[PDB]
């Protein structure tokens, strides 16, 4: 355990400390002082003769004449133990579960580069997900990458963990069974206050749903640096899970508004040379980078299932940070303030919200082939009834001609009925019922988005 | 419509421009800082 | 009269619910503590060639 | 249910896992007194001379130093100072100061193969 | 400590000699004039000089010796009642060693080392203790304090001394490790005390007022924040929280503060009656005034000064209310520390250190069990100036997700009669669900209801309102203005407060409550009026209006009678018209 | 070189009429399309290509997404080039670059075929650019240019703004090569907003 002293000036989470000739990149060693006193840092920006540490506690109780290196090790990175699945974290995950640590049945670099150009496939299939609206309108599939468009003071947040419980991996309908199709829920948070925390006790723990899954979460309190690397654990173990022994699997993130917010202070000392935003790009880079985990690659099936998870603060995308995923992702899918106050569950925008991908997986009675218009025909239907809903106190149901009224009350029934739902953990088909129905009121006379037939078959 | 856009439109550049001034005031003094002293592996 | 008898399954329906998930955890919970002492158990005869090896590595 | 039986088992072999390195942990503290000791210090002693390029000395505790002979005579020629757990060295200018602690080295094999431990535990 | 005098005369942030084994953060002995440093960065022996006090007279040489200990509140008795500097000095100390000027140097003893006070054993020696663990009274108040183990500072008695009068630190125990427990403990602010464990809200904290107190309920435990405009509402929308609060201890700090306006919260505490007792608001407040003339650090310990008082109290179970003036001018504080330090700080000129600096230190406490076992609700109250004024300003991104509750402030709206009409939606405190159901016994179950009630309204309102700005009542749909009208109502009695409006003084639940039917009524019979047929002006031209109108003028006392008729002269002025 | 560029002015067939029916090609400049997410724009790439008028075709990715990065080698042979009878996959080079790549990687993405392109046009042969996410290319051109002293202080835009795109489109055209033959050079730029 090579020590070092020759701690010469010591700035901020910055750290000098001679000797660098032996040191290799992304590499973190213990200093202990006369107290011994763990702070922990990065050993980064290797220079010749000293190194760059980038600690994180408070250097007090810490001696200049006593200072040191425990060499601990320079790219530490995890070990693994995928069967080691009763596991809840913190941040990078020192046990949150208590229970004792993993058999390192590989030990995970965190970095390895994601996929092959040539592994790769475009989607073919789709999951079911227990909420009805983020089926119909915008259809789950496997190897999809959703971004869901929160806003601040929200529950986005809640129906995150919410449908997550609801989950269940399912293709059952297109022919096949469920019985080889592990289903791993990876689920972390960041930056959680006390309330918050225990909402998520609350589910896992509420039975035994931890039966699927783990937790990892690096609060704000939690140093922002560390914050940084915890998702890159469950990102570079998920492949473990799936693509190494496959799962299907759902990537559950948390306003990554954080990670980035949290990049930024490391830059903003670190003479990080700018870019929009201040922020220097790359950012483009890591983005791209986190979401190539999508895809179907061969040989597996265990193809994950990707949710990206963050919120625009004004609420458009010109914040970088939607707009870049919001030009990688497939897909985008908003929540309303209105919503929410309408007590909409799911509170998911129209016309705002949308699966790019979704053709594929359904259709064919795996959903009904039925699916598709039915996709467009409440689309269509809903937004129509919009015009006349927001027309009213011009012209009321008076002036308007019957249809029209109808679309009125069409798009009553359908936001407070079908999209409304609260807590009911619908099953596709299930879903789907409601639509046939909710058109029903319509007449055939104002239905089209689908052929008669067919309506026909649910009227 | 077209006036209250090219209100936007002139906001924009003008907040915009001035964050050049930003880097280039700070940049200037990094490599003050880091000229006399990042020479720590020489000496 | 449809809603009464109802009624009248709803009590049942909550209680014995109740009562099997209450003892389901019974069941789990007093096996947790055994099967928790069964690994132990495992270990316990060869758990000083363990020691054994581990010191072994450490001691010269 | 059953996450309440896998919690209890792993829990459950920490436990027994944990106990396993206290002892050869707790044996490491009554090493130093050992007859067949003086002969162990050298060792470690010699392991954290290689690794230093440079020399001063050799330090090491009472209970350790002392029966150190071998490079007593050999390094810097002493058996200056203290720290028992380990032996450390000294040697070319600060920064370089570098150690072997019994239990670092304990901590070594302990934080890796908990794993393969486990494995002589169970199976 | 570590020994050194100016080494390098060079700044008020210089460099002192033979300093090497530096603890970075370490308060010291400095110079003459009573000087004091911090370890603000090191480089071996010289070392950057963090300079709090004033000097004219930088030289070299001069004493800068350190401590190698860092910080501490002198905690125990004689922190209620009497103002506390940011540097935790008695300022009555001070001004009858100064006068009416303030003058350094003039260190003061915070609490009376000096003054005879009560004590009670009531333990046993030969026989041990743990941390925070009662030992005797030390009286002040109803509010008594009894004395506890300080954490970290606990074990085995050897004897309890008889109760009695006595100093404060003179010892009341000691103990068979010769330790003695003294009745204070000076302890640095930067440590964060432990607890029993956390504990969370769901049990609403009352601020005494409407709009954040049904509208927006606070929480127990309740974190919050808001955004007050320059010249433009804040400060003096937030003082009568503190007469109105169910705070175990009120601890008012203000910070950077207009001396003139701490002449009417130092000097008016006084003359303020404690509901809960009745004499002095000082009885359970503390007072901790810091100014802006006052020293940019003394900016920042004003806070975390409070922070230790919040937890010294917390284990104590005391409610603790805090209530926070804005951090802006800290931020500047720090800051301006940047510049100087020849630094790369955040944009725009803002230090690089913030959620450094921010938010461990935000989420430290909120109505958490401890090992006092008690329930220390640190109820904290968030202010912020947005100097630039922009919503936008990254103290609100990193104050997102941290608060429980969140408002900002129009001028125009608040420069007219209701000074805070505000956006509610400028607003949102979602530590709001879990008091449900508190509420639904507490209040009752359908004064959840009818808060929800009202919002319904508030905010599809603003579904007519653009169209309003598309034209305006101008023959539009019968529906109009109900709403419009509806809402002033809601605003103008309903949370139209005032502490000057002395009937208004004070809003309670049962209050609101009675309102929250009031109204309600004469809406439902519009409902059936207009769609009956009738045409709303009548019902606009209703003298109940204007009873309900008094309703802001009507006191809660008052109110279930006054209440109880006017449900009446609603049906008297609608159903027969 | 290719000695003269000569005058494209002979106009690029498609096999989809009303296109070049209404706005023609020449053969060898620089063209232009807009075209973003719904109405599958690969329709014309495909189609376009299909019947083409070009003996070699030419793609590559700068931005696009993963499996439709993957996408573009499966239409390859789906796309029957009934001159060859077979794939339209046999006067087909291919290049891409999803969007993880390495720094270089995007940059060089474009050069690729632009010069290889000027290999077989040099030869005799019509070759067919086109292009994914033109406007694409340059955001990691911005963050190419960030890292570094300078700056887009442009105004978020890499300096040499002008530069990278030159080239890019000058080389082109009838040209009466060294072989003393002709090679199509048709560009069409989307930037696809
Ligand atoms: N409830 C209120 N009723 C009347 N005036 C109020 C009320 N709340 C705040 N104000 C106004 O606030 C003004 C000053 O702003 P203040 O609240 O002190 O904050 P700031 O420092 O942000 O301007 C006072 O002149 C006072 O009229």
């Amino acid at each position: 355990k090579k020590e070092y002293t020759g701690i010469t000036y010591i700035s901020g989470p910055l750290l000098f400390v001679e000797n660098a000739k032996d040191l290799a990149y992304g590499a973190i060693v213990d200093i202990k002082d006369g107290t011994g006193r763990v702070r922990g840092g990065q050993v980064i920006e290797v220079s010749e003769e000293y190194a760059v540490i980038q600690v994180f506690e408070e250097t007090t109780g810490l001696d200049l004449a006593t200072t040191s290196v425990s060499l601990v090790e320079d790219v530490a990175r995890l070990g693994v133990s995928k069967e080691m699945l009763g596991r809840r974290f913190n941040g990078i995950g020192k046990p949150i579960d208590g229970l004792p640590p993993i058999t390192p049945e590989k030990r995970l670099p965190i970095t390895g580069l994601p996929l092959n150009p040539v592994a790769r496939r475009k989607p073919e299939q789709f999951i079911q997900t227990g909420i009805s609206t983020i089926d119909v309108m915008n259809t789950l599939v496997r190897g999809q990458k959703l971004p869901i468009f929160s806003g601040s003071g929200l529950p986005a947040n809640e129906i995150a963990a919410q449908i997550a419980r609801q989950a269940t991996v399912r293709p059952d309908l297109s022919g096949e069974g469920e019985k080889e199709e592990p289903f791993a829920v990876v689920f972390a948070a960041m930056g959680i206050t006390q309330r918050e925390l225990s909402y998520f006790i609350q589910e896992f723990e509420r039975t035994g749903a931890l039966s699927r899954s783990v937790l990892f979460l690096n609060k704000a309190d939690d140093p922002t640096i560390e914050r940084i690397l915890t998702p890159r654990m469950a990102l570079t173990v998920a492949e473990y899970l799936a693509f190494e022994h496959d799962y299907h699997v759902l990537v559950i993130l948390t306003d990554m508004t954080n990670y980035c917010e949290a990049l930024r202070e490391i830059g903003a000392a670190r003479e990080e040379i700018p870019g929009r935003r201040g922020y220097p790009g790359y950012m483009y880079t890591d983005l791209a980078t986190i979401y190539e985990r999508a895809g179907v690659v061969e040989g597996k099936k265990g193809s994950v299932t990707q949710i990206p998870i963050l919120s625009m603060p004004d609420d458009d995308r010109t914040h970088p940070i939607p707009d870049l995923t919001g030009y990688i992702t497939e897909g985008q899918i908003q929540l309303s303030r209105e919503l929410h106050r309408k007590g909409i569950y799911p509170p998911i925008d129209p016309l705002p919200s949308l699966s790019r991908l979704m053709n594929n997986g359904v259709g064919k009675g795996k959903t009904r082939e039925d699916h598709k218009q039915v996709s467009d025909q409440l689309y269509s239907a809903y937004a129509n009834g919009v015009d006349i809903r927001k027309l009213v106190a011009i012209i009321g149901e008076d002036a308007l001609t019957e249809n029209d009224r109808r679309y009125l009350q069409f798009a009553d029934a359908f936001e407070r009925f079908f999209i409304n739902q609260g807590q009911q953990n619908r099953s596709i088909e299930e879903s789907l019922q409601i639509a046939w129905a909710l058109l029903s009121m319509l007449p055939q006379g104002e239905l089209k988005r689908i052929s008669k037939d067919h309506i026909g078959k649910y009227y | 419509i077209p006036g209250i856009r090219a209100q936007i439109r002139f906001i924009q550049q003008v907040l915009e421009q001035r964050e050049r001034e930003d880097t280039f005031r700070l940049k200037r003094i990094k490599g003050k800082i880091e000229a006399r002293e990042a020479e720590e592996e020489g000496g | 009269e449809a809603e009464a008898k109802a009624k009248a399954l709803e009590a049942q329906y909550r209680e014995r619910e109740r009562a099997e998930t209450e003892a389901l955890l019974a069941r789990y919970r007093e096996r947790a503590e055994a099967e928790a002492k069964a690994v132990r158990e495992k270990a316990m005869a060869r758990l000083d060639e363990a020691v054994a090896l581990v010191l072994k590595e450490v001691l010269p | 249910g059953e996450l309440l039986v896998a919690t209890a088992r792993t829990q459950a072999r920490g436990e027994v896992l944990e106990e396993v390195r206290r002892r050869v942990r707790e044996a490491l503290e009554a090493l130093p007194q050992k007859p067949e000791w003086p002969e162990v210090v050298r060792k470690l002693a010699l392991e954290a001379l290689e690794a230093l390029p440079g020399a001063k000395a050799l330090v090491a505790n009472p209970e350790d130093l002392p029966h150190l002979e071998a490079m007593a005579r050999e390094r810097g020629v002493e058996l200056q100072a203290e720290p028992r757990l380990g032996v450390r060295a000294v040697g070319a200018e600060g920064k370089t100061q570098v150690e072997n602690s019994l239990l670092a080295r304990m901590d070594r094999a302990w934080d890796a193969m908990s794993s393969k431990v486990a494995q002589a535990l169970w199976g | 400590m570590i020994q050194g005098v100016i080494q390098k005369i060079a700044g008020p942030a210089v460099i002192a000699k033979g300093m090497l084994g530096a603890r970075m953060y370490d308060i010291c002995k400095v110079g003459e004039e009573g000087l004091v440093g911090e370890i603000i960065r090191l480089d071996g022996d010289t070392a950057f000089v963090q300079v709090y006090e004033d000097t004219s007279g930088l030289k070299v040489g001069e004493p800068v010796v350190s401590t190698g200990l860092p910080l501490a509140v002198e905690l125990g008795p004689g922190m209620l009642n009497g103002i506390y500097d940011g540097i935790q000095r008695p300022l009555e100390r001070i001004r009858e060693k100064t006068g009416i000027y303030i003058t350094r140097g003039v260190v003061v003893h915070a609490l009376d080392r000096e003054k005879k006070w009560a004590w009670t054993p009531m333990v046993k020696p030969g026989d041990e203790v743990r941390g925070g663990m009662v030992l005797g009274t030390v009286p002040e108040f109803g509010f008594t304090h009894k004395i506890l183990v300080p954490p970290d500072v606990r074990g085995r008695v050897k004897e309890v001394k008889p109760a009695g009068e006595y100093t404060v630190e003179e010892p009341v125990v000691v103990l068979e490790d010769g330790t003695e427990l003294k009745m204070y403990h000076t302890w640095p602010v930067r440590r964060a005390r432990p607890v029993q464990r956390k504990l969370d809200p769901n049990t609403p904290f009352l601020t005494g007022m409407r709009i954040l107190d049904v509208l927006f309920p606070v929480a127990m435990g309740g974190t919050a924040a808001i955004p007050g405009p320059f010249g433009s509402g804040k400060t003096v929308t937030q003082q009568s929280l503190a007469k109105w609060s169910n705070a175990d201890v009120v601890v008012y700090v203000g910070c950077g503060e207009r001396g003139n306006e701490m002449t009417d919260v130092l000097v008016e505490f006084p003359e303020l009656t404690d509901p809960k007792t009745g004499g002095p608001l000082m009885h359970r407040t503390v007072l901790i005034a810091n100014t802006s003339n006052m020293p940019v650090a003394a900016r920042e310990a004003s806070i975390y000064v409070g922070v230790t008082i919040a937890e010294y109290f917390r284990d104590q179970g005391f409610s603790v209310a805090l209530m926070a003036d804005s951090t802006s001018r800290w931020a500047e504080a720090l800051r301006e520390i940047s510049s100087r330090l020849e630094e790369m700080p955040a944009e725009e000129g803002y230090p690089p250190y913030l959620a450094a600096r921010l938010a461990a230190f935000y989420e430290r406490a909120g109505k958490v069990i401890t090992l006092g076992g008690e329930e220390g609700a640190v109820t904290i109250v968030g202010a912020v100036s947005p100097p630039g004024g922009d919503m936008s300003e990254p103290v609100t991104q990193s104050t997102l997700r941290i608060v429980g509750a969140f408002w900002r402030l129009d001028a125009s709206l608040a420069f007219r009669r209701h000074f805070p009409a505000i956006n509610w939606n400028g607003s949102y405190s979602l530590f709001t669900s879990a008091l449900d159901p508190w509420y639904r016994e507490n209040v009752a179950e359908d004064y959840p209801e009818l808060r929800d009630a009202i919002s319904e309204l508030l905010q599809r309102e603003a579904g007519l309102q653009e169209i309003v700005q598309l034209v305006g009542p101008d023959a539009l749909q019968d529906a109009e203005r109900l709403v419009i009208e509806v809402g002033r109502i809601i605003r103008e009695d309903f949370l139209q407060q005032n502490a000057y409006h002395e009937v208004d003084a004070y809003c309670s639940m049962k209050k609101a409550y009675g309102i929250m039917k009031m109204i309600l009524a004469f809406y439902k019979e519009a409902e059936a009026a207009i769609k009956r047929g009738v045409s709303i002006d009548e019902i606009l031209q209703l003298p109940v209006l204007e009873r309900i109108g008094r309703a802001r003028y009507v006191s809660e006392e008052e109110f279930p009678a006054y209440f109880e008729e006017a449900m009446k002269e609603i049906q008297g002025a609608f159903k027969a018209l």
